């Protein structure tokens, strides 16, 4: 009877374990995540002044060439149920941010060979001049 | 599952930091492009 | 590289207007105006490579200046933002703040509403976190919300809301923190990518309504929410709100706290709701206490 | 009921973390291809630049 | 829209070098092999939207060799790298290798080694799952993967190494994945974020060992592992590993299906764990029958 | 495909300065060095690593004598990219700190740090030159607290602090355990590396035989963070210091035991309470 609430008691202290380092991975992951979308809106203002700019670079190359088991395992799983909570906001979070950020990069590749291949047709217009 | 997200959420960080490099360079060389076809303008006038 | 120091001096040399007899035979002073200030932008880029960062915004903030009297207002906006850049950086978050309001000016007189209300709703970041001026840092957000809302941008605007009602309810301002949130909870109707955060909305709107003693504003919302929303209705968000409505109608603090302890365990409570809680908590002891 | 209801909420935990999973991926590929495209930016910004500052020098 | 086998045409007639008496008064030919590879690109673009895949490689093919012959390798590059999306797209995967090997050769040459070490990732999962040359894909990831270190990029040069090393393992060459493994995991050491990566790592470094039935090394391994990492110590992949040490050690076939099962009901054993565990029990089994 | 050996020899010919009566008549010999820069760096990019390193510190010389110190930084980054690729950690070393050098004065402050850490790296792991390394892990944490960059100060100092007390420099790591509490106090992202901070710090204090730093120590982290107080690391501060108080070797190694079958010690742990279990058993047979 004492043998399987001792096994319990390691299950449930291993559980804790794993569910924390969970948590300490999804914490780091959303922060992560937080940076690389403070990185992507510089590449997008970037991109948007080089759309300007191209624009201007247009007209000009167009004039240009005109021009005790029991009590600790409920403790055990309180803190689980805790740690399992913080684990599932987390989760939907993460899918919330990341799709966000899908839809900007599926925009911000779109934008980026646009402006290429502008500049290589004035690269082109130019060569001529 | 957690672990294995922050792993490819840490390696796509190296694609970000090159992203964002490259377009900054790119940005700048931009601007110094148009300020060449400015001053070609100017004289060929 | 130029002594950035003789580039000003040049620069405020150049930037004094003709006055008297020599405005006759000069031309407009505009063209000077534009030499000063590439002047103090040379200096700003070499103060900006230094990293004593202060001086470059500084001198930004004269290349603005400059271009304003130039008329060239569009390139004292994008110079009034790159001294913000280098004041923020500098950890000089009163010249930053001065510096976007400035560039918001400009942009909004453009009719650049969008880019007014990005720098607008950094600016009241800079407020609440480096200055702690909350107040205007939530007149801040609700004019980028309301600047969002012009624009259709409809999650910018829900952003900027959601941070302009946490920080009314904050300050004891509960009624109107509820009345954004039913904003929010109207602008995120029918939207899935919303889902989750429209029940978190209709929570805190109870909340405040609950720290404006008003419990049956907060049990409308409840039903509101529990009709208008299936998800809202199975959820621990509604049940947890029921509960607090429920201890609070009984006067009962001690229920309410075994309520929010119960909450805490399925759902950690975040700083801001902990605030609001506890105050709600504090409203139904001063009744107990009037009461004996 | 207790432990079932943290059973549950687990299982569901692991099935949004399944789809997180799924969507990573999907923003690797993305952003793999935007860093090829962003240096095709580069590249084309900096020719260009010599190009128009060829032409400036030829027009000068 | 103009006929792409019409454009294909005149590309081929305008790519004539000028030969003989008329090589005196003709310019650089280059500009005859820029406005081939101009007619090319634009036949490849028509097939493209015509979904005629192949043809589009080809035409870009053409136009990469043209612009080769005119000195624009980086275009060439550019350009290959475009037949091979058409060929992969197309289902044509031996074109593809190729294009992705000229590709890297230029891309290479332009001491363009991070993007040429992509290609090379990308031709060697062309050659592991559509042509099945193991052996070519093994040489692809080493040399991936040595390119990726040579930028100090960590995560890719992993990626390729495991991709070699799991490649190594299923070829039979157990001592050099084991290698490949202890590169890994010194690579791996001390960063919080591959932890459960290296794991895994110490595990298959075992595996490999007792592949080649060297189980002394899979024991110094384990030891290893148990000392330098805490969280191998008390994995389950170390208990596993020592369990299958035990039994290798013991010759007890049996005994090995037994752990394998009870891990795999914990931890499913993946493809490859399954077939380098059949090896072992394979060697076990041999040396059983051979003292009988 | 041009011959590197023949681009570095025309490099080293364009890269002679003029000397006398031709001075007179050359103009800058800035465009000469560049040019010799040029032909170095093709030489690299056909060698690319041994070679390429090599081929690249050439082309950073003379890019410095061009007075474009800008792409010598650039090119002494290249240059150890080469070397530490090449297992040349020597030269990787010398190349990170010309161009940390080259950046500091530039005012890029947190690319000097950026590279600082990456030189405390590669002393710690390929040459282990001890000193060196908690010498840039320090200037590099330095550096970027002056950028309000807490994290990338904190791994600096972490690392800093922690090759100090594997140097036995107790005080001074525990001196930089302290900065590092301070600096996370109340920031939520921090809450588990905080409770370890704390955990070192005494333990540094036991190794230096100051059982009562030890004692304030456990006693500051219990009163300022509720998360500390009631963690396992508190207690087994804790049991340490009783066990030091009282002489006993025995039960400091029970202690060590139990902590580490429900959090392993990792090998930093392991080394330091190595030393206090000795500074025990020394007091004991000197008591003998």
């Amino acid at each position: 009877i004492k043998f399987t609430k001792q096994s319990s008691v390691a299950s449930t202290r291993n559980t804790l374990k794993m569910a924390q380092d969970a948590e300490r991975a999804g914490m780091n992951t959303l922060g992560m995540l937080g940076h690389q979308s403070e990185q992507l809106n510089n590449v997008e203002g970037n991109l948007d002044l080089m759309k300007v700019q191209n624009k201007v670079a247009d007209e000009k190359v167009a004039e240009l060439k005109k021009l005790e088991m029991e009590l600790e395992i409920d403790r055990n799983l309180d803190q689980i149920q805790q740690v399992s909570n913080r684990l599932k906001k987390m989760a939907l979070t993460t899918g919330k941010e990341l799709d966000s950020q899908q839809k900007r990069l599926n925009n911000i590749e779109e934008s980026t060979d646009d402006l290429d291949i502008n500049l290589h047709m004035n690269t082109n217009r130019l060569a001529g001049i | 599952l957690f672990n294995d997200m922050e792993e490819l959420v840490i390696e796509q960080q190296e694609n970000v930091d090159v992203i964002d490099k490259n377009v900054e360079d790119a940005q700048l060389d931009v601007e110094q492009g148009v300020g060449h076809t400015d001053k070609a303008v100017k004289s060929a006038r | 590289m130029s002594d950035p120091v003789e580039l000003l001096k040049r620069a405020e040399k150049k930037g004094v207007p003709s006055s008297g007899f020599m405005k006759l035979f000069s031309g407009s002073d505009s063209y000077k105006f534009e030499e000063a200030a590439d002047l103090c932008v040379q200096a700003a880029t070499i103060y900006r490579l230094r990293k004593e960062l202060n001086l470059a915004g500084d001198s930004f903030l004269k290349a603005a200046d400059y271009q304003k009297k130039a008329g060239n207002e569009d390139e004292a906006g994008n110079t009034y933002v790159e001294a913000y850049k280098c004041f923020k950086s500098g950890g000089n978050s009163v010249n930053a703040v001065d510096s976007l309001e400035n560039a918001i000016q400009i942009f909004t007189h453009r009719g650049q509403f969008r880019r007014g209300a990005n720098f607008k709703f950094e600016l009241g970041e800079i407020l609440e976190n480096d200055l702690h001026d909350y107040a205007k840092a939530i007149d801040c957000y609700e004019l980028a919300g309301e600047w969002y809302a012009q624009d259709q941008s409809v999650a910018l605007s829900n952003k900027c809301f959601i941070k302009c009602a946490d920080l009314k309810a904050l300050d004891g301002q509960y009624i109107e923190a509820s009345d954004i949130y039913s904003k929010l909870i109207k602008s995120s109707m029918g939207n899935r990518l919303s889902q989750w955060s429209l029940k978190d909305y209709f929570l805190k709107k109870g909340l405040c309504q609950l720290a404006a003693t008003d419990a049956v504003a907060a049990a409308r919302t409840l039903q509101e929410g529990q009709s208008e929303d299936p998800n809202f209705a199975d959820s621990r968000e509604s049940n947890f709100l029921k509960s607090l409505i429920d201890a609070v109608n009984e006067g009962d603090s001690e229920q309410l706290s075994e309520h929010c302890k119960e909450f805490d365990n399925f759902m950690r409570l975040d700083k801001w709701k902990i605030t609001i809680l506890n105050k709600i908590k504090e409203s139904i002891q001063q009744q107990e206490d009037d009461l004996l | 009921s207790r432990t079932a209801e943290l059973q549950a909420e687990i299982d569901d935990t692991v099935g949004i973390m399944r789809d997180n999973i799924n969507k990573v991926a999907e923003r690797g590929e993305r952003l793999t291809s935007i860093e090829d495209k962003a240096d095709n930016l580069a590249v084309s910004a900096q020719g260009f630049k010599r190009g128009a500052n060829r032409v400036r020098k030829a027009m000068w």
